[PDB]
C-alpha cells in the first residue's frame, strides 16, 4: 500500500493527500510529530527531513508538487489531470511555480508575521489572489476542463483562508470574490472533501505559531 | 562504532539475507548509475519488473581492450564519464594484459565505505578467534608513500596508496585495528626500501604489545623476514648510537627517526644476544614478539608455496588467510580466521556487487551462460564475472573459483589458481625479454654491491613534449645516485632494438628516464592483485605502461628514491 | 520557427538553451534587456516578466525547466530526456528541484553577498555539491541512458563554475573531481558548447553585480 508521511495542517500534505485520493488509490495516512522525524521518513529524506512523502515500491517520493507529479505518472489510466498538449502541461507546471513561490510566502507573512512585514504579505497575497482570478477567467478548474494538477496545488491553501481572515483582519473574498468562490465549489471532490482538516484547528494551530513567537 | 557482536548479526543477516541485497545491489548500483554509455547502447532506463533479466539479456560479456578505449578518455585531458559515470578520482590497473596492453578501472567513494566494513567484519571475526589489545599496536608492512597524477591533472591510483591517502581512513581505522608502529610518514616516506627497514624497526619497537605480523601475503612477510635476514644493524647500531645509520639519506624519515634516537647501549646486548641463539630463525615471528596470537595474510594459491618460508619464519605461530576482494572488487572475507591455509577458504560478501559466474563444465571451454551465484554448484568451479561500482559490468576476469561450501544462505569460495591468462601482442615493448634483459643488463652495476633487483617496469608519458620514457627499478638495497645515472643509460643502451634508437637519437621521443623506486612496491603490486577481486591467479605483471596503466602509476611518482635523466645524449 | 526570449548571463535561459541545441531544432534566440523589456516578453508574461520564454505554435511557454519539460514531451521522437519508468522520473522532479532551490540559494550568495553570507555559501554550497556527487555515486549523465533532464538543469552552472571558484576561494575540482569534470565532459557536446557563454564575460557579469551592488 502506498505509505503516506503526513502533518495534519501540511498543505503540501494535502496537495500530495488530495492528488492520490482524486485518480482512486486507497492509501494509508502516518501523522508525523516533527519533534520526532520517523526512521523510514529520515532514510526517505535525510537532509531535508520534510513531508508529503508517498512510498512506493519500497521507494520514497518527495516535495508536495513532485507527489502528485508521482500521483499521475504511476497509474495513468484513469484520471489525468494535464491537458494532452504539452502547452497546457507547461502553463500548469508555470502556475503550479506561482503559488509556491510569492504565494506561499505571502500567506506565510499574513498568519506568520506581524507590522512591517504583515502588511507587506497582504498587499503582496491579495496581489495574487488578483492575479488568480484573471488567469482563472471563466474556467470552472484552473488545470484542464475538469480537475487539475495546480487545482491541487492551491486548493490547500483555501482551508487557511480563515486563517488569513482573522489575524489578516480583512476579508479576501470582497477585492478578490471568485478564487475562494472556485475553493469551496473543488470543496465537492472527495478527495479534498476527506484529505483537508478543519479551519478552526488551523486557526488554532496559527494562533499556537502566533502566541509562542511575540 | 566497532563491536564484536552487533557487526556479526548485522553480516549474518545479510548473508542469509544473500539474494535481496544481491539483487538490491545491481538495483542500487544501476540506480546511481543509469546513465552509462556502455549501458545506453544496450538500452537500459532502470526500474521495470524484469531488471535482473534484463541486464542479462540486454547487455554483453565484455573484455578489458574494448573497454580500455573509454577509460583512457577519462585519464587523458578530457576528465569525462564513461563505462561506469562521473569523473574517477583514480584508475586502477590489473595484471595480465589487455591485449599486450595496459589494463584500465576507476573507483569511487562508496567502496572506501566498503573498505571500513570489509576490515571491521574480517578483523572482527578474527578478534573473536583471536582476541587484541585495545592498547597494543600492530607491526604491518603495508606502505602507501606514493602519489601520481594522470595527463588530466586527475590522480591515477592504486588500492593501498589511495585507501591510506584517503581522509576517512585514520579516523575510520582506530577501533577495528591496533594502531601502527610506522609513523604514517614513514608509512608515507619518499623512500619505501629505507622506510621497510623503519618499518621492521617499528613493528618491533611495541612488540609486547604487538598482536601480529602482518602482510597482505607471505612472499612481504618473507621478502620482509627474508629482510629479517636483509636488515638489522642500522636499526641496532643506528637505534643505538642515537643516530640513524648514514644508509638513510631522506630529510622526511631523517627528521621522524632522528626525534626518536638517543643513545642506548644495553639493549643491543639483548637484541643481538637471542637473534644468534636459535635454529634457521625457526619462529621469527613469536621470536620478535611471543604475543602475536597469529600470523596474518593471503596464504592461498600462488602465495601457498612462500607458506613454508613464512611458516619456517612462523614456527607453531599459527597461518592465517586474509580475505579477498580490492578496488576493481571485494568478494570474499574470512570469517573463520582459525582455519588453516591449506583448508583455507572464503566467504562472498553480499552488498559489494552483483556477481555472475560462467562455468567451465564439458571439457574446455563449454559453452554455457551465466548463472546466480547462490545457482553456483557447490564442488564445481566457474569462471569469475563481476559487475560492481568499480565500473566493471558483465566485465569477465578470467579467473576460476572452486565452490567448497555455503556460510548459511552465502557462497564460499577457494583458490588454487595459477596466471587466469593468455598473451597478445604487447606495445610497450621493446620486448619483455628486452626489458627484462634491460633491467638484467643494467642492474649488474649495482651488483657490484652484490644486490639483486626483485623486479621492475616502465613507462611512456605523452603529456611532455617530446615525450619521454620512465623506467621503474626494484632491487634489495640501497646505493649511490652515479651508478642509478649509469643504469638508466644502460636501459636506454639495454634495449637492443633499432627503432628505440633512430627516435631517441632524434629526441621526438624524450632520454629514457630510470627513476629507481624503494623495494617491496612490485610486491605490493602482488600485494593488490592475488587479493584482487576474481580467483587468486592475477600474477602476469604488464612490465611497461602506456598512458594505458594507472595502479602502477600511482605508485611510480612520490616515491622516486632516485628520479634521473641519462646525462649522455 | 520557435522564438526564446533569453538573459546570456541568466543560468536557466541557458538551459533551454542546450534543450533545443541538443535536439536540433533550430530556433533564433532574442537578448532582453531588463531595461527596456520586448512588448512579447511582456505580452507572455504580464506579471512574471521572467525568461526564458519560448513560443510555439503561437503558444508561450514560460519557466526554463518548464521549457525543458514541455520541451521533452512536445518532440519526444527522437531524444529522450526522461527514463520510461514513472518512478526513474521520480527522482527526476526531485532532484531538478534540489539543484533549483539549495543550490540556487548557495551559489547566488557566492557570487552576489559578501562577509557571512560568503562563508555559509561556501560551506553549503560545497556540500550540496558532495551531496551530488555522493548520490549520484558513479553516474555519467544524471538523467538517463544519454544526456538527462537534470544535466542539462545542473549543466548551467558549469559556465558559473569558476566564478564560483574565484569569489569563493575554494576549488570545486579538489573536494569534488567527478562534478566539475562532470562539466567537462558537457562541454565537448554541442549544446552544452554552443549554449553556454565563455567563462570570462559571466565572471566580469557576476564580478559587475559586486561592483554594481552594494
Ligand atoms: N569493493 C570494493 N571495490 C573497490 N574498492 C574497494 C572495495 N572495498 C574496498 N575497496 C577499497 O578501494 C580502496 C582503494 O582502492 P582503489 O579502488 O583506490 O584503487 P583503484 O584506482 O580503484 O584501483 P587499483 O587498486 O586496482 O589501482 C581500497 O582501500 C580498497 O580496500
Ligand atoms: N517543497 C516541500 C516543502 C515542505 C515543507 O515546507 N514542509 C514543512 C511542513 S510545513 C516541513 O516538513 N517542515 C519540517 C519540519 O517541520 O521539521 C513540499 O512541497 O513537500
Ligand atoms: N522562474 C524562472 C525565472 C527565474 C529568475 O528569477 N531568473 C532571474 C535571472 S537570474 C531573473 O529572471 N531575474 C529577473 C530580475 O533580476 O529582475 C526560472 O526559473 O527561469
Ligand atoms: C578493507 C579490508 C581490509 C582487508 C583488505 C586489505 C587488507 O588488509 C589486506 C588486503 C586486503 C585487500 C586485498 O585483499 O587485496
Ligand atoms: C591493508 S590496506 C590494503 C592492502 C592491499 N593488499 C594492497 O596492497 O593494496
Amino acid at each position: 500500500l502506498p505509505i503516506l508521511l503526513d502533518y495534519w495542517p501540511s498543505m503540501f500534505g494535502m496537495r500530495a493527500r488530495v492528488a492520490l485520493r482524486e485518480k482512486g488509490v486507497e492509501f494509508e495516512y502516518r501523522e508525523e510529530d516533527f519533534s520526532n522525524k520517523s526512521p523510514l521518513l529520515l532514510q526517505s529524506n535525510p537532509i531535508h527531513k520534510k513531508i508529503p512523502v508517498l512510498v512506493h515500491n519500497g521507494k520514497p517520493v518527495c516535495e508536495s508538487l513532485n507527489v502528485v507529479q508521482y500521483v499521475d505518472e504511476a497509474w495513468p489510466e484513469k484520471n489525468p489531470f494535464f491537458p494532452s498538449d504539452p502547452y497546457g502541461r507547461a502553463q500548469a507546471r508555470f502556475w503550479a511555480d506561482f503559488v509556491d513561490k510569492k504565494f506561499t510566502d505571502a500567506q506565510f507573512k499574513v498568519w506568520g508575521k506581524k507590522g512591517e512585514e504583515q502588511e507587506a504579505g497582504k498587499k503582496e497575497f491579495i496581489e495574487a489572489v488578483k492575479i488568480l482570478e484573471s488567469e482563472l477567467g471563466d474556467k470552472p478548474y484552473f488545470g484542464g476542463d475538469s480537475f487539475g494538477y495546480v487545482d491541487i496545488s492551491l486548493i490547500t491553501f483555501s482551508s487557511w483562508f480563515q486563517a488569513y481572515e482573522k489575524f489578516g483582519n480583512f476579508s479576501i473574498e470582497s477585492e478578490s470574490p471568485k478564487l475562494i468562490a472556485w475553493a469551496k465549489r473543488c470543496m465537492e471532490k472527495e478527495s479534498v472533501s476527506k484529505s483537508l482538516p478543519d479551519s478552526e484547528k488551523i486557526v488554532a494551530y496559527a494562533a499556537e505559531y502566533r502566541k509562542n513567537n511575540l | 562504532t566497532f563491536d564484536m557482536n552487533r557487526v556479526i548479526d548485522e553480516f549474518d543477516e545479510m548473508t542469509r539475507n544473500a539474494h535481496q541485497v544481491q539483487k538490491q545491489t545491481l538495483k542500487e548500483i544501476l540506480l546511481k548509475n543509469q546513465s552509462a554509455i556502455y549501458l545506453q547502447n544496450c538500452g537500459l532506463n532502470g526500474n521495470a519488473t524484469d531488471p535482473e533479466e534484463a541486464f542479462k539479456s540486454m547487455v554483453p560479456l565484455v573484455t578489458d581492450v574494448e573497454l580500455e578505449p573509454y577509460i583512457k578518455r577519462m585519464v587523458d585531458g578530457d576528465t569525462s564519464p564513461i563505462l561506469t559515470g562521473h569523473p574517477v578520482p583514480a584508475i586502477s590497473l590489473s595484471s595480465g594484459t589487455s591485449q599486450g596492453r595496459p589494463k584500465f578501472i576507476p573507483f569511487t567513494d562508496e567502496l572506501m565505505e566498503n573498505t571500513l566494513q570489509l576490515f571491521r567484519t574480517a578483523f572482527a571475526f578474527r578478534n573473536r578467534d583471536f582476541p587484541i589489545d585495545d592498547n597494543g599496536k600492530a607491526l604491518q608492512f603495508i606502505f602507501s608513500s606514493k602519489q601520481y597524477i594522470s595527463t588530466g591533472g586527475v590522480p591515477v591510483g592504486t588500492a593501498t596508496t589511495n585507501v591510506y591517502r584517503n581522509p576517512n581512513f585514520k579516523a575510520g581505522m582506530k577501533s577495528i585495528t591496533s594502531p601502527s608502529c610506522s609513523p604514517d610518514e614513514v608509512i608515507f616516506s619518499p623512500d619505501v626500501h629505507q622506510a621497510l627497514y623503519c618499518h621492521l624497526l617499528s613493528g618491533i619497537l611495541f612488540r609486547d604489545q604487538v598482536q601480529y605480523v602482518f602482510a597482505v601475503f607471505a612472499h612481504g612477510l618473507v621478502h620482509a623476514f627474508r629482510t629479517f635476514e636483509q636488515v638489522w644493524e642500522e636499526i641496532v647500531t643506528d637505534i643505538k648510537d642515537g643516530v640513524l645509520s648514514n644508509r638513510i639519506t631522506v630529510p622526511s624519515v631523517r627528521t621522524a627517526m632522528s626525534k626518536l634516537l638517543t643513545p642506548n647501549p644495553e639493549l643491543a646486548e639483548t637484541i643481538r644476544t637471542k637473534c644468534m641463539s636459535l635454529s634457521n630463525w625457526y619462529g621469527l615471528i613469536p621470536a620478535l614478539f611471543p604475543n602475536a596470537k597469529y600470523v596474518y595474510g593471503i596464504m592461498t594459491g600462488s602465495m601457498e608455496p612462500y607458506v613454508p618460508k613464512l611458516r619456517h619464519y612462523a614456527g607453531d605461530l599459527p597461518l592465517v588467510s586474509h580475505d579477498y576482494g580490492s578496488s576493481e572488487g571485494w568478494i570474499a572475507a574470512n570469517v573463520t580466521p582459525r582455519l588453516s591455509p591449506e583448508e583455507a577458504t572464503f566467504a562472498v560478501i553480499p552488498n559489494l556487487g552483483y556477481f555472475e559466474f560462467l562455468p567451465v563444465s564439458e571439457t574446455g571451454e563449454g559453452e554455457e551462460k551465466p548463472v546466480g551465484l547462490t545457482q553456483v554448484k557447490i564442488g564445481e568451479e566457474y569462471e569469475v564475472v563481476i559487475t560492481n561500482y568499480a565500473g566493471l559490468y558483465r566485465y569477465r576476469l578470467g579467473d576460476v573459483v572452486k565452490v567448497i561450501g555455503f556460510y548459511n544462505n552465502t557462497p564460499q569460495l577457494k583458490f588454487i589458481c595459477r596466471r587466469n591468462l593468455i598473451l597478445s601482442i604487447n606495445i610497450d615493448k621493446n620486448t619483455e625479454r628486452d626489458l627484462q634483459l634491460s633491467v638484467e643488463s643494467a642492474a649488474k652495476r649495482l651488483s657490484e654491491e652484490k644486490i639483486e633487483v626483485i623486479d621492475f617496469s616502465s613507462y611512456i608519458d605523452v603529456s611532455t613534449d617530446p615525450g619521454h620514457y620512465a623506467i621503474f627499478w626494484e632491487i634489495s638495497g640501497e646505493t649511490n645516485e652515479d651508478v642509478l645515472q649509469d643504469c638508466c643509460n644502460c636501459l636506454d643502451r639495454a634495449f637492443i632494438d633499432a627503432g628505440y634508437v633512430s627516435s631517441r637519437k632524434c629526441k621526438t621521443i624524450g632520454a629514457l628516464e630510470l627513476r629507481v623506486v624503494a623495494k617491496g612496491t612490485f610486491r605490493k603490486i602482488q600485494e593488490h592483485f592475488l587479493g584482487l577481486g576474481s580467483s587468486a591467479g592475477q600474477f602476469k605483471m604488464p612490465r611497461c605502461v602506456k598512458p594505458s596503466n594507472a595502479k602502477v602509476l600511482q605508485i611510480l611518482c612520490e616515491n622516486v628514491v632516485s628520479s634521473y635523466f641519462s646525462t649522455a645524449f
